[PDB]
RNA sequence: ACGGAAGGGCACCACCAGGAGUGGAGCCUGCGGCUUAAUUUGACCAACACGGGGAAACUCACCAGGUCCAGACACAAUAAGGAUUGACAGAUUGAGAGCUCUUUCUUGAUUUUGUGGGUGGUGGUGCAUGGCCGUUCUUAGUUGGUGGAGUGAUUUGUCUGCUUAAUUGCGAUAACGAACGAGACCUUAACCUACUAAAUAGGGUUGCUGGCACUUGCCGGUUGACUCUUCUUAGAGGGACUAUCGGUUUCAAGCCGAUGGAAGUUUGAGGCAAUAACAGGUCUGUGAUGCCCUUAGACGUUCUGGGCCGCACGCGCGCUACACUGACGGAGCCAGCGAGUACAACCUUGGCCGAGAGGUCUGGGUAAUCUUGUGAAACUCCGUCGUGCUGGGGAUAGAGCAUUGUAAUUAUUGCUCUUCAACGAGGAAUUCCUAGUAAGCGCAAGUCAUCAGCUUGCGUUGAUUACGUCCCUGCCCUUUGUACACACC
């Protein structure tokens, strides 16, 4: 998919600072939900990033759960250049 | 067509043959001693079982019968 | 928010479905057996229920986060306000649900067929069931579709007995040339069978009497007399 | 000083009925057991939501339909009660299944 | 398994006695055939108002065309002196499409062209499959463990009788114990002046009033107070178990009648509903799916328009009718299931307009609160009509007014005026049904932006005739015969 690089660099980062997305199948529609940028290509890119091997991806009631694994966030990290001691939301120790 | 299956005589069979000192003529009365003595899931079955014991009490009384 | 209470209960029970399908995708491998879904006045606690449970935490227990994640995406939920939990499964052999997907995964590793239905019969009858049963219906080593039936103890079918104690679960699996149907049931013990009732609609329980001796004739004991 | 009585209102919900009349029994005592006045748990009709569906996937066989349904028990309740324990009494006991709801109406 | 073989039992998807019908007519819808670019397709008791199939767009699957990649990933290849992307204006187009061209400008490694591979597919195969449902079969039928008989396939248990709706029981017994089915079980419909209670349900007394009567009474209004739960609700419970009695029964299972009851058909109605099976249907519900096909001008996806509705013709559900037990006017005025707006715009009261459809202004209702007492139709009372295809019948058309809709022509639908056709109770034949049942009558809900003549439910008025049989069509068990086992097709 051709995605101009600042819509894909805000849903690399959108990604990485938190984890995890929903992405509901229907494409077409105008925005995606919190990223202000076209849904279809987040799908695309999502799909893309799995192919790669960096996301984990489970469709159910067309709602494309996605969850980010460890050399995904390897991967992402080097891609946004930020520090590497910051880890996504997700590894945040919020416990019971 | 009312026969009253398996269940029912032989749970008033057994009633009979250890409750006989107990068991009365009435219906009522035996239907409070299945109700007391026995565990009966449901009611109906409990009304059923206390029916066909008064009915074999009923025959007792008139004479000694099989079974 | 506000909406009408039946459409709020109709709401409620599709995310519940909601839920129970997603879980029942995602921790497959975790042999998972069941989700509840507890509102509080601020928290929706979640409670899960699976085999694997420090599996379904996983590492720092990072996986149920981003688990809660989805969830809190999924319904535009708060964060806080909902929160996960990873139980394990009471006894998973009791559950037909677990013992599908446990017997599913057998098969996709190329156990035996009847090997490994007789083995989930056996081992569900070892729980202390009062009988199990599973169809395996399909392309069984055969072009022709054909059903094979494994059964031990006794099965009810008709009245809600069928759904007070007897469970059952239905899966596919997948094999290189098409699919094979398992239905799972297992008629739990009736006696164990808590929060309803505790035996079958005709099962009768008589108590023995108690035995008592009679020849005291005259026998006018007396109290010390009260006033 | 909330002497002042909100005249407050506890409505409920559920599918089920067991643990909904546990609940509003157990709403009952705890008004009854710090001496508030009340109206009883009012029984509202248990709504129907029914829907009649097709069984057959493909429209093919005898018609044969089925009818699913849930029934919906209300049972609201009001109290002429204080402030802080009528609060405490529906931030405790709560049930899965019967859900809870409060209005002030003051 | 079958018998135009026997015995015993059953079923209004059988009949008798009937009722209402359909088949005759208009129309609506679904098939076939024809036609067409396409008139998309699957079903042929158990296909045909069925696929929730009431499709104007979407739906969609067909047709004439126009777009785009929503071809990941790996490698090669170009390539940062441009891999590429996009476009104003014009030709072109149906388009205000940079689809394609004229010119030029913009854009930056996401891409582009080749290989592998992958996805998408209402593409094919239900005769590869799952799941589900239908049917065999609404009948009462199945099964294995020790034991007996057979060399054996198999058999007895599962039966001579009687009884039951029932392989339901009484029983007799090389059978004994058991399991599934039936029953039991849940929902629903009753009955509860017994309990708990209620300004989201009702009632009484008393206030504050209205009117009429005049005697203190009647019919009303008030969210003023006190009180109650008979009805209305819904929880725990009670109640019927063929209870008592009389007949009849190897006197046992049970049947028949009367009485008391609310209820005596299993109390009515259902929901689940066994073993075995069908090459029954569904890939067109599924991101359920194996294989095969296609995967760039695509069978992917989207846009425009058309079709799924055509019409020499046959058939299947129905609706309106052929009138006097009626049509049309007024007046009376009676329900029960429902449903109803939020990130959207639902149910609509009430007040003004319009003759109506409808319009407008406000106000309730996220619901025992508001629509709503859904003041519904049939029905009832008084009149007009008067046996005339007539004031029946309302199809087919002409014109106009509105609503939903981006869009209504191939009339969406509603309303107003007019033409008013066939139709005279419908052959052979054939369907459904034994009590609040059939039938008549409508209302709600699912389809729904608008549209039902459909279906699922609900209630109103409410019967005639059975209360039996194996004669037709079948079903269950037993006996017998068979040259049948793809099993009398
Ligand atoms: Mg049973
Ligand atoms: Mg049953
Ligand atoms: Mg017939
Ligand atoms: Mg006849
Ligand atoms: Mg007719
Ligand atoms: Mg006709
Ligand atoms: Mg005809
Ligand atoms: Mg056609
Ligand atoms: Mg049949
Ligand atoms: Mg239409
Ligand atoms: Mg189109
Ligand atoms: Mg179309
Ligand atoms: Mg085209
Ligand atoms: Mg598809
Ligand atoms: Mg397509
Ligand atoms: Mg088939
Ligand atoms: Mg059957
Ligand atoms: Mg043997
Ligand atoms: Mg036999
Ligand atoms: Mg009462
Ligand atoms: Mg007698
Ligand atoms: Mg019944
Ligand atoms: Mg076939
Ligand atoms: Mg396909
Ligand atoms: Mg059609
Ligand atoms: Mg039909
Ligand atoms: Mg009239
Ligand atoms: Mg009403
Ligand atoms: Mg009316
Ligand atoms: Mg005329
Ligand atoms: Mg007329
Ligand atoms: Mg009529
Ligand atoms: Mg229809
Ligand atoms: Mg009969
Ligand atoms: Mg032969
Ligand atoms: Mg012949």
């Amino acid at each position: 998919m051709l995605i101009p690089k600042e819509d894909r660099k805000k849903i690399y980062q959108h990604l990485f600072q938190e984890g995890v997305l929903v992405a509901k199948k229907d494409f077409n529609q105008p925005k995606h939900e919190e990223i202000d940028t076209k849904n279809l290509f987040v799908i695309k890119a999502l799909q893309s990033l799995t192919s790669k091997g960096f996301v984990k991806t489970q469709f159910s009631w067309q709602y494309y759960y996605y969850t980010l694994t460890e050399e995904g966030v390897v991967y992402l990290r080097e891609y946004l250049n930020l520090p590497e001691h910051i880890f996504p939301a997700t590894y945040l120790a919020g416990q019971s | 067509g009312r026969v009253r299956t398996k269940t029912v005589k032989r749970a008033s069979k057994a009633l009979i043959e250890k409750y006989y000192p107990k068991l009365t003529m009435d219906f009522q009365t035996n239907k409070r001693l299945c109700d007391e003595i026995a565990t009966i899931q449901s009611k109906r079955l409990r009304n059923k079982i206390a029916g066909y014991t008064t009915h074999l009490m009923k025959r007792i009384q008139k004479g000694p019968v099989r079974g | 928010a506000i909406i009408s209470k039946k459409r709020k209960l109709v709401a409620d029970g599709v995310f519940y479905a909601e839920l129970n399908e997603f879980f029942t995708r995602e921790l497959a491998e975790e042999g998972y057996s069941g989700v509840e879904v507890r509102v509080t006045p601020t928290k929706t606690e979640i409670i899960i229920r699976a085999t694997k449970v420090q599996d379904v935490v996983g590492e720092n227990g990072r996986r149920i986060n981003e688990l809660t994640l989805l969830i809190e995406k999924r319904f535009k939920y708060k964060r806080g306000t909902i929160a996960l939990y990873a139980e394990r499964v009471h006894d998973r052999g009791l559950s037909a649900v677990a013992q599908a997907e446990s017997m599913k995964f057998k098969l996709l590793n190329g156990l035996a067929i009847r090997r490994a239905a007789y083995g989930v019969v056996r081992y569900v009858m070892e729980s202390g069931a009062k009988g199990c049963e599973v169809v395996i219906s399909g392309k069984l080593r055969a072009a022709r579709a054909k059903s094979m039936k494994f059964a031990d103890g006794f099965l009810i079918h008709s009245g809600q007995p069928v759904n007070d104690f007897i469970e059952t679960a239905t899966r596919h699996v997948l094999l290189r040339q098409g699919v094979l149907g398992i239905k799972v049931k297992i008629m739990k013990d009736p006696s164990r069978n808590t929060s309803g009732p505790k035996a079958l609609p005709d099962a009768v329980t008589i108590i023995e009497p108690k035995e008592e001796e009679p020849v005291l004739e005259p026998s006018v004991k007396d109290y010390r007399p009260t006033e | 000083q909330e002497v002042v009585i909100h005249k407050i209102r506890i409505n409920l919900t559920s599918t089920k009925v067991k643990q909904l009349e546990n609940v509003s029994a157990n709403i009952i005592k705890n008004a009854e057991t710090f001496k508030l006045v009340k109206k009883g748990p009012v029984r509202l009709p248990t709504k129907v939501l029914k829907i009649s569906t097709r069984k057959t996937p493909n429209g093919e066989g005898s018609k044969t339909w089925d009818t699913y349904e849930m029934r919906i028990h209300k049972r609201y309740i009001d109290l002429e009660a204080p402030a802080h324990i009528v609060k405490r009494i529906t931030q405790i006991t709560i049930e899965p299944g019967v859900d809870v709801e409060v209005i002030i109406a003051a």
